[PDB]
């Protein structure tokens, strides 16, 4: 396991929609649970959503329980986070984090991509 | 932590360790049993025991319901487990009947198995201490065969029905009835006594055994294998099914034992601790038994393989001998058999509770109607006692041995464990199951469990079955007797009455569900939410 | 939500001194389900401590951790200039997952 790379950051109007991507390499992406973690401009981290290794179990943070939908493409080794209705508080830098073992924390982190609204 | 550890120590040991394992080890020639035993303890055994706990925890439902969620076609595995538990509960309590009879006979100034001045003894008797100076028989063995057991010359000769042991069976079944009706189980401060007394007794008996003047030969027999000659087909099924019987896995009670636990727990570590403690206590008490047998051989001048009965009686021959040779023998005899009855009842209650819960869950509309529970427990106990009576006749030992070999052990456990592992690994999917386990306990099973379910447990459970049929040899009791063909047919009748529940339910569901053939197969293969 | 808070919001420090930080939770969480991360300024976070005392593959041995129940901590035996970073305590026992407020070593 080596590498993670997010993409799709930028600027979108409030109430708009945007979709992030997170590529993976160096490990069997189809066998490790993935999580998204959000860093505010105040540098405070917050959890967003988790998708299990097989996509059967999905969990969301309350602040996005109905706004964001997480998904993955095992064949393409790519992770997706889709935002349907962005609130003003959603601006942050988004990290995709590999989290298969809950007793072993988020072992790997991507470079992260900024997201802004105005 | 302390209370959980004490519960782990106390709840899972049983007669499978203190009684069953020694006589199978002796029957298969000592150390040659330990090789296929440890080959079944890992690569099967422990990985199946973890899978059994996980299924119950995952479903939050008993044996009959979980397979409805995992794979509807194979729902018959629940009925297979339930009927295995029934056939077990019928005969398992006869051991407690014998233990109660020993306890009652212990209330004497001199133990009846110490000397053979008593009436039941043959003229061929020789007091064990004088035998070293033919057909001579030891007093303990012929006490067991003529006073307790009153053994007739075969299964063809049921003979009279012993009133004393019938009273013992009724007493134990009454205890079970009242306890389960009232819901009584050791949970209070009495646990510190109940859970620790068996280990105290086993340590004392191990100390007694190893200090005997003949222990070394017994241990050399017990640990030195016969790798070049002992590998007949019998030893391999005996070894694997000893693990699966001792762990009570395919019996389905462990699904209940897991469903009662809080999900947010490290079930993996708890299962590895429980299964290693059980196998360890079995292996440790092996030393006490076989040291006592080495002493018996040294004191009588016959090979260790010939000193004692190779059937169910090995414990009731060995421990009485040891307790005969300790200060105040009656005290220690009473302690031993009270300990044995506690160790037996703590298992009997769990098995009866699992059966009752499973059967009421199979028909809750009628069974859940208040007093229906109290009446149904009485019905089950009555029927179980009426079947147990058969094993109390003068020919009862042969029927008990037939049950012990075919009904709840042997090839049927290998059948059920094969289908469990096959379903979850290949039909349901090891990947799906690993994702589920990630969700429950937070981390995936890993390679040992994954391949143990995918390949090793299927391969072992097919190999032992095919090998048994390719080199088939009949059952014998103590090694000089031979069962008639009708008895072997009855044994296969029990085994198949357990095994066929899988094909029968498969075909029933394939016929009971509408639609095209492949559509029905797909509909019944797919899980339920 | 099981909110997590760290007491020493910011800490000045000099080389060689002993340093420690505290994490507290609104609800008790098992020892195995709490972790600490290091984030250097202008870089992605990295796992530092897991299961409350186990050290990651890239972390200097001078880091350590301890705790149980509702309160947890990590300590540095003797700091070095390379340790200047922000550290977040994080529980992993039940969703929603929560990260501590984070505490920065300012020197
Ligand atoms: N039948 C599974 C329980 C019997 S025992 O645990 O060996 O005493
Ligand atoms: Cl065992």
């Amino acid at each position: 396991e080596v590498q993670l790379v997010e993409s799709g950051g930028g600027l979108v109007k409030p109430g708009g929609s945007l979709k992030l991507s997170c590529a993976a390499s160096g490990f069997t992406f189809s066998s490790y649970a993935m999580s998204w973690v959000r860093q505010s401009p105040e540098k405070r981290l917050e959890w967003v959503a988790e998708i299990s290794s097989g996509g059967r179990y999905i969990y969301y943070s309350d602040t996005v329980t109905g706004r964001f939908t997480i998904s993955r493409d095992n064949a393409r080794n790519i992770l997706h986070l889709e935002m349907s209705s962005l609130r003003s508080e959603d601006t942050a830098m988004y990290y995709c984090a590999r989290g298969e073992v809950r007793q072993r924390g988020f072992d790997y982190w991507g470079q992260g991509t900024t997201l802004t609204v105005s | 932590k302390i209370d959980f550890v004490l519960s782990v120590a106390g709840g899972f040991v049983g007669l499978g360790n203190v009684w069953r394992f020694p006589y199978l080890c002796y029957k298969n020639g000592g150390g040659a049993f330990l090789i296929p035993y440890f080959i079944f303890l890992f690569g099967s055994g422990l990985p199946v025991f973890f899978l059994e706990i996980i299924i119950g925890q995952y479903t939050s439902e008993g044996g009959i319901t979980c397979w409805e969620k995992i794979c509807p076609l194979f729902s018959g595995i629940g009925y297979a487990s339930v009927v295995i538990v029934s056939l077990l509960n019928v005969y398992y309590i006869v051991i407690l009947a014998w233990a109660t009879y020993y306890l009652f006979q212990s209330f004497q100034k001199e133990l009846p198995w110490a000397h053979c001045n008593h009436s039941w003894n043959t003229p061929h008797c020789m007091e064990d201490t004088m035998r070293k100076n033919t057909n001579f028989t030891s007093p303990v063995i012929e006490f067991w065969e003529r006073n307790v057991l009153s053994l007739s010359p075969g299964i063809d000769h049921p003979g009279s029905l012993k009133w004393d042991l019938a009273l013992c069976l009724l007493l134990v079944w009454l205890v079970c009835f009242f306890c389960i009706w009232k819901g009584v189980r050791s949970t209070g401060k009495v646990v510190y006594f109940t859970a620790t007394f068996p280990f105290a007794m086993l340590l004392v008996l191990l100390v007694r055994g190893l200090t005997l003047p003949g222990a070394g030969a017994g241990i050399k027999f017990y640990l030195y294998p016969d790798i070049t000659r002992l590998e007949d087909p019998q030893v391999w099924i005996d070894a694997g099914t000893q693990i699966f019987f001792s762990y009570a896995i395919c019996l389905g009670a462990m699904t209940s034992l897991g469903s009662y636990n809080k999900y947010h727990n490290n079930v993996y570590r708890d299962c590895m601790l429980l299964g290693c403690l059980n196998s360890g206590t079995s292996f440790v008490s092996g030393f006490a038994i076989f040291s006592i047998l080495g002493f018996m051989a040294q004191e009588q001048g016959v090979d260790i393989a010939d000193v004692a009965e190779s059937g169910p009686g090995l414990a009731f021959i060995a421990y009485p001998k040891a307790v005969t040779m300790m200060p105040l023998p009656t005290f220690w005899s009473i302690l031993f058999f009270i300990m044995l009855l506690l160790l037996g009842l703590d298992s009997q209650f769990v098995e009866v509770e699992g059966q009752i819960t499973s059967l009421v869950d199979l028909y809750p509309s009628f069974l859940r109607k208040g007093y229906r529970r109290e009446i149904f427990i009485a019905f089950v106990c009555s029927i179980s006692y009426l079947l147990g009576l058969t094993m109390v006749t003068e020919g009862g030992m042969y029927v008990f041995q037939l049950f012990d070999y075919y009904a709840a052990s042997g090839v049927c456990l290998l059948w059920v464990a094969f289908f469990e592992c096959f379903v979850i690994a290949w039909i349901y999917g090891g990947n799906r199951f690993s994702e589920d386990i990630r969700d429950m306990i937070g981390f995936p099973p890993g390679p040992w469990m994954k391949y143990s379910w995918a390949v090793i447990t299927p391969v072992l459970c097919v190999g032992c079955f095919i090998f048994s049929l390719v080199k088939y040899v009949p059952l014998t009791y103590n090694k000089t007797y031979v069962y008639p063909n009708w008895a072997i047919g009855l044994g296969w009748s029990l085994a198949l009455s357990s095994m066929l529940c899988v094909p029968l339910v498969i075909v029933i569901r394939l016929c009971q569900t509408e639609g095209p053939f492949l559509v029905r197969v797909k509909y019944l293969l797919t899980p339920r939410e | 939500e099981n909110v997590l808070t760290q007491s020493p919001a910011i800490m000045s420090t000099s080389p060689g001194e002993k340093v420690t930080m505290t994490c507290r939770a609104s609800s008790s969480v098992g020892s195995s389900y709490l972790h600490w991360y290091q984030q250097k300024s202008g870089a992605s976070p990295k796992l530092w401590i897991y299961s409350t005392s186990n050290l990651a593959s890239g972390v200097p041995a001078r880091f350590s951790g301890s705790g149980s129940g509702t309160s947890y901590s990590l300590t540095i035996s003797s700091v070095e200039a390379e340790d200047a970073a922000t550290y977040y305590c994080q529980q992993f026992s039940g969703y929603p997952l929560t990260f501590g407020s984070g505490t920065k070593l300012e020197m």
